[PDB]
């Protein structure tokens, strides 16, 4: 199975650089060129450049000229993103594949975790969103915990201790334009338990080791 | 050397026939530059048609492309329950040369109307200097749903983040979290806060609002 | 066999591993001289490398990479004339025969009797298993006017070695045992002697000798610093014409010889130009064509005329640096009958380059090749379009010389395919190298080819593997057709045989010719079928024509 594997997946401050790697394997690696495509979240693909194997010449797009340098690596076969100058608007998933054929881009490396955002650890405060007249529709009323502006990923989110694993849907990470994400975590129960049972949300940002429970209620 | 994909999403159910589009901009060549990919939840995407009317190798059959004039349309035979993702084409001309905004299918196992619920942001963030009222919509079907906000009855734009989950496990529904972002300042100032839900499973835009001090 | 040819492919790993050990059993086994680059490279351990065995000189340089054997035996090595270098510098490099992570690795270098190295430096470094290469004095080595005395050597290993011989002078030794002890032939030897036999002075070589002796005389010499002229290791073979030093005219001096890279012979071997200036050479000299001679050879005479116009293929001329055949230089291929150089198709043959609007080879582009007949060079395919089911654009491609061979060692290639038959149906002569054929998943009709006729020495041989398994090959079917001699055919039907088993009518294999019943009456004509004129009037059952012209017939 030809193959090419990724790495540098980390983390990046406005203005830094990162030189992502890409081990071509399987195949003659300087008979076919290999090119790199990024993929911010929620939105599409974008093209890095090109890179003949055999003998180095590049085609960096123009949004992203004088800020990419790529090269090749014969004698141990790997391809490198020599990315600069970067900011929030840099950061993607960086790909990296060939052009076997006939003409697109075939084998894909699983492509990498690239974030830009200036911040050091910060834990989030928990907010709940409290259920009343306004989301029940029919039986059913919804409540929650609203955890917001936390660095870094990840976070962990339980129900009433985890016993409440039903309805529960937590949102992936949405980032703030401050630098910080933000996330929402609701669960769906029947609505004549309001009272009965109790409702609290049991967060868990590991980076900061905040441990934040918040009971729910109308 | 550009394109353009209509739509960004269309749905389909098994046994069906399927079709996606995309639009060259310019007599591209000549014939054969474009290609079609096949995009899964959080993995690499992957090439399944190019030269448009030619699979490779590890891309079934009820794959197959075509052009025609500056356009280009991917097929598919009867489709299938792994159908579920993004695909994007690209005319492979010149350089550079570009992609497109991306036209993504989903499995239609018995379309469901969201649950539209609304959120005034509780009293603690409020004196903590910011705000947030969350909508959200809960089990529909397909990922397409329209989330606006009326903020007393002007429309909002760029004081909002959408968010949606991963398909479900058992039912294929999903569930999603729009969220305003306001101040102290503003909050204080309007009273209502709405949002408008049209969705291709409701019969009409559905719309929730809360009072804001009315608990 | 004495003389065999190097390989060419550096450090770079072999495309088919599975063959690339017979590649080697194949290039040397039997060998004696080598012409050129001695390279080892790559071979894990459970690798009888007993062709080697036979080698003496090595005019290129000896790289030895990346293996994994604990020994070569290249114990027979002479002289290495460091003609090329690998790296431009070192007419020898040992480099990383060590594991990648008791072991195996390179153990010792055995090269008890290296006495001389021309040309260039000594280059051996990261071999973790690599005993007493230090322990050499590489001084003795190196030629006197070796102004390439240059020399860098890793002794780091994980491996303490062993004290050398007690039968060895010196601590100085290529392996452990007493035979393998360096023995010197420069430095202790005696006044201006180059090279000796001894600290005596009648123990000195010849000056034409050189890498030692057994005596005093050219005729008595271990090597030779210019040419073996058939044992007496001189300057100057005898060229082929001698003058009178005082009027001039010179009839041809008999026994001349000719300049075979470091020989002295007298009839230039097979692929090779004899000349007039006398030589024997893979490139005429300027201003000469390569013409077909009143015997049977290729040589080189002069121009009268500006020469006629001539086709270039890759690693030729402008073409020279060019790899690949592609959208933008496949015209000029057109009308061509004999291509001078190689063609190669890659995979960005056909995928152009988007960074330089260089389109897509079309496979109906291909259809310039059917005027082709002669390659002088290589032959190579990595990719072919998906369609063309056979590689027949070269339908009438005759023979391939190979005085080029693609990474040293192969006239024709063919990997990563997707042909389902070759279909070469022309090609009579394989004129040297080896055929690799592999990874063809569709491949059949290639085991019922007849390679051993298209050969022309023993040193050479096709190998093949991951192809279409020729018994799931009748499995389908496919073999080769009733009027296809000998049963050998390049693929289905009569187009393909390899020679007809009656006549030929035009490509087509036949029964007969129509000398009594077929719609023309023909007449027979080097077992071809060809009209007679039209005009000689339709026999009722009889001989008809007579021959091709208006008269021969009947009326």
């Amino acid at each position: 199975e030809v193959q090419l594997v990724q790495s540098g997946g980390g983390l990046k401050v406005p203005g830094g650089s990162v030189k992502v790697s890409c081990k071509a394997s399987s195949y003659t690696f300087t008979s076919y060129g290999i090119s790199w495509v990024r993929q911010a979240p929620g939105q599409g693909l974008e093209w890095m450049g090109d890179v003949n194997t055999y003998a180095g010449n590049t085609n960096y797009a123009q949004k992203l000229q004088g800020r990419v340098t790529m090269t090749t690596d014969t004698g141990t076969s790997t391809a490198y993103m020599e990315l600069r100058s970067l900011r929030s608007d840099d950061a993607a998933v960086y790909y990296c594949a060939r052009d076997r054929g006939y003409y697109a881009f075939d084998i894909w490396g699983q492509g990498t975790m690239v974030t830009v955002s200036s911040a050091s650890t910060k834990g989030p405060s928990v907010f709940p969103l409290a259920p009343s007249s306004k989301s029940t529709s029919g039986g059913t009323a919804a409540l929650g915990c609203l955890v917001k502006d936390y660095f870094p990923e990840p976070v962990t989110v339980s129900w009433n201790s985890g016993a409440l694993t039903s309805g529960v849907h937590t949102f992936p990470a949405v980032l703030q334009s401050s630098g910080l994400y933000s996330l929402s975590s609701v669960v769906t129960v029947p609505s004549s338990s309001l009272g009965t049972q109790t409702y609290i949300c049991n967060v868990n940002h590991k980076p900061s080791n905040t441990k934040v429970d918040k009971k729910v209620e109308p | 050397q550009s394109v353009l994909t209509q739509p960004p999403s269309a749905s389909g159910t098994p046994g069906q026939t399927v079709t996606l589009s995309c639009s060259g901009s310019r007599t591209n060549a000549g014939r054969d530059p474009v290609s079609w990919y096949q995009q899964l939840p959080g993995t690499a995407p992957k090439l399944l048609t190019s030269t448009a009317p030619q699979g490779p190798s590890g891309v079934p059959d009820r794959f197959s492309g075509s052009k025609s004039g500056t356009s280009s349309s991917l097929a598919i035979s009867g489709l299938q329950s792994g159908d579920e993702a993004d695909y994007y084409c690209t005319v492979w001309d010149s350089v550079p040369g570009a992609s497109v905004f991306g036209s993504g299918t989903f499995l239609t196992v018995t379309v469901a109307a969201p649950s539209v619920f609304i959120f005034p942001p509780s009293d603690e963030q409020l004196k903590s200097g910011t705000a947030s009222v969350v909508c959200l919509l809960n089990n529909f079907y397909p990922r397409e749903a329209k989330v606006q906000w009326k903020v007393d009855n002007a429309l909002q734009s760029g004081n909002s983040q959408e968010s949606v989950t991963e398909q479900d496990s058992k039912d294929s529904t999903y569930s999603l979290s729009s969220t305003l972002t306001l101040s102290k300042a503003d909050y204080e100032k309007h009273k209502v806060y709405a949002c408008e839900v049209t969705h291709q499973g409701l019969s009409s835009p559905v719309t929730k609002s809360f009072n804001r001090g009315e608990c | 066999t004495q003389v065999c040819t190097g390989t060419d492919m550096k450090l770079r790993l072999p495309a088919s591993p599975e063959t690339h050990l017979d590649m080697l059993r194949h290039l040397y086994q039997g060998c004696q001289v080598v012409q050129g680059n001695l390279e080892l490279t790559y071979l894990p351990t459970n690798a009888s490398l007993s062709f080697l065995q036979d080698i003496q000189e090595v005019q290129g340089y000896v790289l030895i990479a990346h293996n994994q054997v604990r020994q070569v035996p290249l114990q027979r090595l002479r002289i290495v004339r460091g003609t090329q270098l690998f790296e431009d510098n070192y007419a020898l490099a040992v480099l990383d025969n060590g594991d990648p992570l008791s072991p195996g690795g390179l153990r010792e270098l055995q090269l008890r009797s290296l006495t001389e190295i021309l040309k260039g430096g000594v280059l051996i470094q990261r071999n973790p298993q690599l005993c007493y290469q230090d322990t050499i004095l590489w001084k003795d080595i190196f030629h006197k006017n070796n102004q390439l005395a240059l020399t860098l050597i890793d002794t780091n290993r994980s491996r303490a070695c062993h004290p050398c011989s007690p039968m060895c002078k010196g601590s100085r030794c290529w392996g452990e045992s007493s035979e393998d002890c360096q023995s010197l032939t420069r430095t202790v030897c005696a006044g201006g002697c180059a090279r000796c036999k001894g600290p005596l002075p009648t123990d000195c070589c010849h000056e034409q000798c050189a890498a030692g002796c057994t005596g005093p005389k050219h005729s008595d010499c271990l090597a030779c610093l210019h040419f073996n002229h058939s044992g007496i290791c001189e300057l100057h073979c005898p060229a082929l014409v001698t003058y009178n030093t005082d009027t001039f005219e010179s009839m041809p001096n008999p026994e001349g010889r000719y300049t075979f890279g470091a020989s002295c012979v007298t009839a230039c071997p097979y692929n090779y130009l004899s000349t007039d200036v006398g030589s024997c050479t893979l490139v005429c000299p300027l201003h000469n064509q390569e013409v077909t001679a009143e015997d049977g050879t290729q040589r080189c005479e002069k121009c009268s005329k500006p020469c006629a116009r001539v086709c270039y293929g890759l690693g030729m001329e402008h073409l020279r640096e060019v790899r690949a055949v592609t959208s933008a230089n496949i015209q000029e291929f057109a009308g061509c009958k004999k291509i001078f150089g190689s063609l190669a198709f890659l995979p960005e043959s056909f995928d152009g380059d988007p960074a330089s609007n260089t389109a897509p080879l079309q496979p109906e582009q291909l259809q310039v090749f059917e005027t082709l007949e002669e390659i002088t060079g290589y032959l190579y395919i990595s990719a072919w379009p998906d369609s063309l089911p056979d590689l027949s654009v070269f339908q009438n491609l005759q023979v391939i010389r190979g005085r080029i061979l693609h990474n040293g060692a192969y006239s024709l290639t063919l990997q990563g395919l997707g042909i389902s038959w070759l279909g070469l149906r022309s090609l009579r002569e394989l004129g040297s190298g080896l055929a690799l054929i592999h990874h063809n998943t569709h491949l059949c009709f290639v085991h019922t080819v007849p390679w051993d006729q298209l050969f022309r020495n023993p040193h050479q041989a096709l190998l093949h593997t991951a192809n279409r398994p020729e018994d799931e090959c009748v499995g389908e079917g496919l073999a080769c057709h009733q009027l296809c001699a000998r049963g050998h055919c390049w693929g289905p039907g009569p187009t393909q045989c390899v020679n007809c088993s009656q006549f030929l009518r035009g490509q087509e294999c036949v029964e007969e010719c129509r000398v009594l019943q077929g719609l023309p009456r023909e007449y027979v004509n080097a077992r071809h079928c060809l009209p007679c004129h039209p005009e000689c009037q339709p026999q009722n059952g009889s001989v008809t024509c007579f021959g091709p012209e208006a008269d021969q017939c009947v009326a």
